[PDB]
């Protein structure tokens, strides 16, 4: 029911062939959009029925550069505007029109939208759009909306059918009788912020937003602040109460975490639980992340040890790419708080800022890297390097920050022939996008479903090297890779070994009983012997690597 | 009624400065944001600088550091101080005030930067 929005603004989707698939995966079944609902560059034939359940948007709504004529958001009741398009608009409808029937948005059909808490409305250059000038927009803006500057272009290249004759006051989102605008603010008695009618009895509880079906904080169409199990309330119950004599902290059995506009018993997967009682993706200031025995992580206020920040964090907040100017900042980092993006400028250099091209050998700085809390984005890569094995120790990309707000892993326009991300076992959130890598095989040998953690995730892929061109050249998983899962060719690229590991190579059998030198197995790895251990012709030989655990000769 | 009117437009060289004045008359106040829009020929009217109803200031990135928005509650005026002007700032500038959730507009004043 709760999903994450995007953060792409007007930027062009790199893969139009899969852009719509991404939106479907994000929003199918979703009712509450945490973040921004951005619907852009959609073609005339785009089926958008997967948006039909969206009821709340926490950030802004952007509908831009589409040729599709209808965007079905008829259940959207409230846009909270906690983020704003251009920092000013909760609703932006731009350039939806074409460069028999012409494309271009024809109606908004926001027939349930009765609440814009913060932000104005921007509607520009939509040549087929009607009814933006038959809506009393001031009714939708919340009583206390402090930023509602609004600019609505009403040039159109077609006649508009009048509102249905059943619409009171000639206000409607479209031509049908179901598109009449219901007023919930300007018709209220006693200046109450929202009502369901003209009398004082119709005033909503002040913790409601958007409207009501009755007088109580359980009759709201939306909560102004927090939904506490069907009750709209100003704040969630604290996780701690204080003993009334000592004021020592006591666990509160009714305590809840804040998550968007709701009170939850536990933070959802990939979110951090704070001591403040909030679910967050980025820890607040002066804090440190701690992993519990579950794998669940808590944020904790803090002599706080030094940390490796990636792009989008601290001094790298504005930095576009990993370059030769900042590459050394990641030396020895097991965990990068933030993201990594490799762009053409990373490896071309930039003479304007006198930034030298990033050399391939410098990418070895990531060999220690196990975890990226943000995303990994690679749109250029050294042609000499056949894979991404500089990240071969990377175990998880959390995706707490997502490229364009959607993608935790992006690989595009590269010359690599395989992935080589042989430790990658989790994409905590976001989609993977792998396209237009002309030489890249070993994409469908990866069990992507094992890496994902929620059903809104998927691999989107196109214009890589065709599966049959890879098969006809003999580029398949090694025989020792369990279930034909691998990240590249040979026995060092298996997801899971069929037998044993001697270091990085999957082998059929350790030299426990035969072969020289002898080895002992430990967690299905072939670790050797102390050389002064005489090889037993019959049985085992070593139980450890030192001369202590040694049979035939400190066995010196 | 209520009216907004801009003055102070003019023509300067690149690097010049101008101060636009938006004079409000009638019963109107900045309750839900006020600011300056600009519109070039063959281009959209777009927000440049803004003060919200609770006093938060915002500037379009291309004018950040060069434009200064201010107000005089006694005179009921909104100002846009423009320094280090660039040819790309050439446009008609409009003030807009949001009051009781309705947006009111001036007539616009021409600013021309030559280079
Ligand atoms: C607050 O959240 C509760 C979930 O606990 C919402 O309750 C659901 O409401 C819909 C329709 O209103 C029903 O179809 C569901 O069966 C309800 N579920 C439960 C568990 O009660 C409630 O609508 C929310 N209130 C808001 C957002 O104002
Ligand atoms: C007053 C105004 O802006 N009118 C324009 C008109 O000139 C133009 O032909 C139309 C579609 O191109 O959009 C509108």
């Amino acid at each position: 029911q709760v999903c994450t929005g995007t953060d792409m603004k007007l930027r062009l989707p790199a893969s139009p062939e899969t852009h719509l698939d991404m939106l479907r995966h994000l929003y199918q079944g979703c009712q509450v959009v945490q973040g921004n609902l951005e619907l852009t560059y959609l073609p005339t034939n785009a089926s958008l029925s997967f948006l039909q359940d969206i009821q709340e948007v926490q950030g802004y709504v952007l509908i831009a550069h589409n040729q599709v004529r209808q965007v079905p958001l008829q259940r959207l009741r409230i846009v909270r505007g906690t983020q704003l398009f251009e920092d000013n608009y909760a609703l932006a409808v731009l350039d939806n029109g074409d460069p028999a029937s012409p494309g271009g948005l024809r109606e908004l059909q926001l027939r349930s939208l009765t609440e814009i808490l913060k932000g104005g409305v921007l509607i520009q250059r939509n040549p087929q759009l009607c009814y933006q000038d038959t809506i009393l927009w001031k009714d939708i803006f919340h009583k206390n909306n402090q930023l509602a500057l609004t600019l609505i272009d009403t040039n159109r290249s077609r006649a508009c059918h009048p509102c249905s004759p059943m619409c009171k006051g000639s206000r409607c989102w479209g031509e049908s009788s179901e598109d009449c605008q219901s007023l919930t603010r300007t018709v209220c008695a006693g200046g109450c912020a929202r009502c369901k009618g003209p009398l004082p009895t119709d005033c909503c509880h002040e913790q409601c937003a958007a409207g009501c079906t009755g007088p109580k904080h359980s009759d709201c169409l939306a909560c102004l602040h927090f939904n506490h199990s069907g009750i709209c309330e100003l704040h969630c119950p604290a996780l701690v109460t204080y003993n009334t004599d000592t004021f020592e902290s006591m666990p509160n059995p009714e305590g809840r975490y804040t998550f968007g506009a709701s009170c939850v018993t536990a933070c959802p997967y990939n979110y951090l639980s704070t001591d403040v009682g909030s679910c967050t993706l980025v820890c607040p200031l002066h804090n440190q992340e701690v992993t519990a025995e579950d794998g669940t992580q808590r944020c904790e206020k803090c002599p706080c040890a030094r940390v490796c920040y990636g792009l989008g964090m601290e001094h790298l907040r504005e930095v576009r790419a990993v370059t030769s100017a900042n590459i050394q900042e990641f030396a020895g980092c097991k965990k990068i708080f933030g993201s990594l993006a490799f762009l053409p400028e990373s490896f071309d250099g930039d003479p304007a800022s006198n930034t030298a091209p990033l050399q391939p050998e410098q990418l070895q700085v990531f060999e220690t890297l196990e975890e990226i809390t943000g995303y990994l984005y690679i749109s250029a890569w050294p042609d000499s390097l056949p894979d991404l094995s500089v990240f071969q120790n990377l175990q998880v990309i959390r995706g707490r920050i997502l490229h364009n707000g959607a993608y935790s892993l992006t690989l595009q326009g590269l010359g690599i022939s395989w992935l080589g991300l042989r430790s990658l076992r989790e994409l905590g959130s976001g989609l993977a996008l792998i396209h237009h890598n002309t030489h890249l095989c070993f994409v469908h040998t990866v069990p992507w479903d094992q890496l994902f953690r929620n059903p809104h995730q998927a691999l989107l892929h196109t214009a890589n090297r065709p599966e049959d061109e890879c098969v006809g050249e003999g580029l398949a998983c090694h025989q020792l890779c369990a279930r034909g899962h691998c990240w590249g060719p040979g026995p060092t690229q298996c997801v899971n070994c069929s037998q044993f590991l001697r270091g990085q190579e999957c082998v059929e059998e350790c030299r426990v009983l035969q072969g020289l030198p002898r080895e002992y197995v430990n967690a299905r790895h072939c670790l050797p012997c102390h050389p002064e251990c005489q090889p037993q012709n019959g049985s085992v030989t070593c139980f450890g690597p030192e001369a202590d655990q040694c049979v035939a000769c400190f066995c010196v | 009624q209520v009216q907004l009117q801009e003055s102070g437009g003019g023509s300067v060289q690149a690097g010049g400065s101008l101060k636009l004045t938006c004079a409000a008359s009638g019963y109107i106040f900045n309750s839900c944001g006020m600011g300056w829009y600009r519109q070039s020929p063959g281009r959209e009217r777009e927000l440049v600088s803004r003060i919200s109803g609770d006093g938060d200031t915002w500037h379009k990135e291309s004018v950040k550091g060069r434009f200064t928005i201010s107000q005089d509650n006694v005179k009921k005026t909104l100002y846009l101080q423009m320094n280090s002007l660039k040819p790309e700032d050439t446009a008609v500038y409009f003030c807009a005030v949001c009051y009781n959730l309705e947006t009111y507009w001036g007539q616009g004043t021409q600013v021309t930067v030559s280079s």
